[PDB]
């Protein structure tokens, strides 16, 4: 029975050689295979396959490889690639992609994806499905942001933080055993994956590493604490023998060396350089070089992504985060100018296209927006394309090796980073059921569905009292997975091996899931996906003129975007 | 240059779904007073005993329709409807309880149809 | 008052209705969200009025043309949706291509 490929995009989602054009953007996904049989995809309804005696097997019971939830029809992308299959998940757990239904009425169903009595159905037919953002620079300042990032598709907030203080404001620290304790605690009522930095500053171990016991999933390095070389040491020593990432704000003053002394402090040790581009903060202004070596895990912040002709004017006044500015003094004002460099915007918008830096990040509330990481990954994406032009890689007229490349920056390097890569950052077997539903149209901007751990926590929903969800006014609202006990199911409280031995979560009594933060300090460069590029990287002292292997690195910013006032009231 | 947020770019061509299976065709009327909706992935022999069709041709087949699509019937009509085989394991469990095992023990399914009443057992 | 939570809900959609109407009598051109919340507000002030459902349904269609929203937003808006207090009860107004 022929069936022309409208109907079969329309009614089951775009199969093999169909593309799909990514929110408003310039970007089209081609699907590169598919998981389903024909004639034999799974859908529900009335009258449609997934029924007892039908595609649903009602003989099996749950432990008898029932899944317990099936994402039907889903476009996966991820970093391993863009295709077309059936998501089973199993206890929270993602226990296989490929063809789920009845095994006795069905060819090539996946042995352990059977629909059975257990089985919950979500249509993820003509949706994009992706692994939930990580966001590791997080300054936890506001309890209300977090939906802002539950909104933008993102699960995991990697940061620290005690409220609005002035120290959390500037730094991603929780300093000390008691108030990484009292986050800990606090963590309890937040819907989504949390890890807490500790503060890595001190001349001696133990200070230090006593946060690690408590219960800190890593530690943080601001040049407000005192970027010296031997918090250096002490860090990287701790993290070392602890196996936590540290996380780097290098000093911008160059009040105790330059960019080679840090590089020497740090002597050949895995660091996470948190906006390596340095607006945000580093060495000024050869900080970026950073992202030229293989044992540095580059980061960068949204509000310089992409290089925009406002992006200029509306940085010089959002630096009062780390100390505030007077317009009139000759010093600060010198310290503006050399922090925000149009030319160092340009390249990293060039390096981000070029595979250099690794990952993406909010940094939030901190000279960051905690709902844009996504976003702006993608109008960064789109921005590239239009002006460098279709990559090497890239064939069939699609934006596929672009996606995979874009898509790593915030959802599998963070995760290689901070060690949890074992548990989140993809979608694969095994790993936790953290995933994003969006509509092609709205993908990138506003996130249709977020499942944690099998069951939806936010939700873009319509009228709470109307016969049917879709009426208006459709706005993310918290599901029942952030709800009463369930919220300590949904969740991660992602911490120290050693911590996690000390009984840490049965002393303060958390009942979120515990994730235990490992491989670490054994992972480089070369471990980052489709970002894993080391090069020579010169920062010209007096002109920061970029250059890369002897050609120079630049951008026009552009004055109009895609996912853009179309989308967003204000 | 007409640009639509999210709207796919489909390839040429067909797509031939239930490829390489067998395929018979048989004529389906509706003896009852109401209308009657037959599911793409339903056992046939298991259908509706209001229904009138050679029976015998709807054991270890279903409709060869796109899933999730079904077949109307109303009252006092009759149709050429296809009919696929089954895949996997061949076995059917519940619906109308007429198989509950593999569909290749056909006299049973019969004997068990014609004790019912479906119309259409010879 | 006595509001239950849809009146509270309903408040934002007329408010943004409110200001979507400010932005398009300056001659700006409507994105996806002030079109939606202007059809819904109109759906409802007409249930409100006392149009029949059937009536709203015909009229949703030429509140907004294609000349008065951005570029790709009339296919965005596939159908609009919206529960209003018609005089015999709570009815759900549901307009097809909103803008054509
Ligand atoms: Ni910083
Ligand atoms: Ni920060």
């Amino acid at each position: 029975m022929k069936i022309n490929r409208q109907q079969y995009a329309e009614s089951y989602g775009p199969t093999v050689g169909d593309q799909v054009r990514l929110a408003d953007t310039d970007l089209w996904i081609e699907v590169e295979k598919d998981y389903t049989t024909y004639g034999d995809e799974a859908n529900f309804g009335g009258g449609k396959v997934l029924r007892e005696g039908m595609g649903e097997n009602g003989t099996y019971t749950r432990t008898e490889n029932v899944l317990d939830l099936l994402l039907t029809n889903a476009l996966i992308l991820d970093y391993t690639g863009i295709y077309k299959a059936d998501i089973g998940v199993k206890d929270g757990y993602i226990v296989g992609i490929g063809k789920g239904g009845n095994p006795d009425i069905m060819d090539g169903v996946t042995p352990n994806m059977i629909v059975g009595t257990a089985t919950e159905v979500i249509a993820a037919e003509g949706k994009i499905v992706t692994a939930g953002g990580i966001d590791t620079h997080v300054h936890f300042i506001n309890p209300d942001q977090v939906d802002v990032a539950l909104a933008n598709g993102i699960t995991t907030l990697f940061g620290g933080g005690t409220g609005p203080a002035e120290g959390s404001k500037a730094t991603t620290v929780t300093p000390g055993p008691w108030n990484i304790e009292k986050m800990l605690k606090s963590t309890e009522g937040l819907p989504i994956n949390v890890g807490i930095l500790g503060k890595g500053h001190g001349s001696s171990i133990a200070p230090i590493m006593e946060q690690i016991d408590a219960g800190a999933a890593g530690l943080k390095i601001h040049e407000d604490w005192g970027a010296t070389p031997a918090s250096i040491d002490r860090s990287l020593t701790v993290a070392d023998e602890a196996d936590v990432q540290v996380a780097i704000h290098s000093d911008t003053l160059n009040e105790a060396g330059f960019l080679e002394d840090t590089l020497r402090a740090i002597n050949g040790r895995v660091i996470h350089s948190f906006h390596v581009e340095g607006a945000g903060g580093g060495h000024a202004p050869d900080i970026m070089a950073m992202a030229g070596h293989p044992n540095v895990l580059p980061s960068s912040t949204n509000p310089t992504r992409p290089f925009t002709v406002n992006t200029i004017d509306e940085h010089l006044d959002m630096l009062m985060v780390c100390h505030h500015l007077k317009q009139n003094i000759p010093e600060d004002v010198a310290f503006a100018d050399s922090r925000i460099r149009p030319e160092t915007i340009a390249a990293e918008d060039i390096l981000h296209d070029l595979g250099i830096i690794s990952m993406m990040s909010t940094d939030a509330l901190a000279m960051g927006r905690a709902g844009e990481m996504v976003l702006r990954t993608w109008q960064t994406a789109d921005k590239m394309k239009k002006q460098r032009g279709p990559l090497a890689e890239e064939k069939n007229g699609s934006d596929n090796f672009r996606a995979k490349r874009y898509v790593s920056k915030y959802t599998i390097n963070p995760a290689i980073a901070q060690g949890i890569a074992h548990e989140v950052g993809s979608i694969e077997e095994g790993k936790f059921a953290d995933l994003v539903l969006w509509e092609p149209k709205f993908f990138g901007v506003k996130a249709d569905r977020v499942i944690k751990g099998g069951i939806i926590a936010y939700a873009q929903i319509g009228d709470p009292s109307a016969s049917i969800p879709t009426p208006q006014p459709v706005m993310g609202r918290r599901m029942y997975g952030t709800v009463g006990d369930l919220i300590h199911d949904t969740n991660i409280t992602f911490m120290s091996k050693s911590s996690i031995q000390q009984g840490v979560p049965a002393k303060l009594g958390l009942k979120r899931r515990i994730g235990t933060v490992k491989n670490c300090r054994n992972i480089g460069k070369k471990d980052m996906k489709w970002n894993d590029v080391t090069t020579d990287i010169d920062i010209n002292p007096e002109t920061y003129e970029v250059k890369v292997d002897g050609e120079v690195l630049t951008c026009e910013p552009v004055k109009e975007l895609p996912m853009a006032q179309r989308y967003f009231l204000f | 240059n007409y640009i639509v947020p999210g709207e796919y770019r489909v390839a040429e061509g067909e797509i031939e779904i239930n490829a390489g299976r067998e395929k018979t065709t048989i004529r389906v009327s509706n003896t009852g007073d109401r209308p009657i909706q037959v599911g793409s992935h339903i056992h046939f022999v298991e259908v509706n005993k209001e229904l009138l069709f050679d029976r015998a041709e709807g054991i270890g087949r279903r409709l060869n329709i796109p899933s999730g699509t079904a077949a109307r019937f109303e009252p006092g009509e009759e149709m050429e409807v296809e009919l696929t085989e089954l895949g996997g394991n061949r076995e059917v469990f519940g619906i109308s309880d007429l198989t509950n095992g593999s569909v290749d023990n056909k006299e049973l399914i019969l004997q068990r149809a014609k004790e019912l009443g479906y119309k259409g057992v010879e | 008052m006595h509001l239950n939570p849809a009146e509270k809900e309903k408040l934002q959609i007329f408010l943004a209705s409110e200001l979507a109407l400010k932005r398009k009598a300056r001659g700006l051109k409507l994105n996806y969200p002030e079109a939606v919340a202007i059809i819904t507000s109109f759906i409802m002030e007409g249930a409100r009025d006392g149009k029949t459902v059937a009536m709203l349904m015909e009229e949703g269609k030429h509140v907004l043309t294609r000349d008065d929203v951005m570029e790709g937003v009339p296919e965005m808006i596939d159908d609009i949706q919206a529960e209003a207090t018609f005089p015999d009860g709570t009815k759900l107004v549901t307009v097809h291509n909103p803008i054509s």
